[PDB]
This record gives structure tokens, C-alpha cells and sequence, in this order.
């Protein structure tokens, strides 16, 4: 989920934008 | 610099990046 | 949520948003 | 400068991207 992807690991702008809307 | 986005900093970054019409978990 | 970007959080956000080939002050 | 614009006040993604490169 977003926490493993962006908090535990580091995510790019494009990855972060996948969780939008 | 710390590149990890956790907690309020993740929320802040989603809000910055997704903007208007924000985001979903 | 706090939308202000100061100090390391500003640096982190520039690095996130500008990416590769980062940024200038 | 960027600190008045994004730290003192709140800046948008587009404003922040003006300081890139």
C-alpha cells in the first residue's frame, strides 16, 4: 500500500501520483 | 535529505501533488 | 494538514517534484 | 524568494515547479 511504498521505501513523483484523485 | 514520506508528510505531499480534487488512500 | 514547506520539508518536496536534475534555490 | 512563497505562505505544485532545474 502507500505506506510500504512511500514511507517504508521511497517513492517517486509518478508513484505518488498513482494514488491521486 | 530524508526522502521517505510518512504520516502527515505523506498527506501533505499527496495534497501538494494531487491538488484540487486531492486523493484516495 | 500543514501545507507550508520550510527547511528540510521544502528541500524534500523540491527533490520529489523536480526529480532527477533536481533544482535551484 | 522560495521561503516567503512556500514556507511563509503556501505555494501550489505549479509554483514549486517554477524553482526547478
Amino acid at each position: 500500500g502507500i505506506v510500504e511504498q512511500c514511507c517504508t521505501s521511497i517513492c517517486s513523483l509518478y508513484q505518488l501520483e498513482n494514488y491521486c484523485n | 535529505v530524508n526522502q521517505h514520506l510518512c504520516g502527515s508528510h505523506l498527506v501533505e505531499a499527496l495534497y501538494l501533488v494531487c491538488g484540487e480534487r486531492g486523493f484516495f488512500p
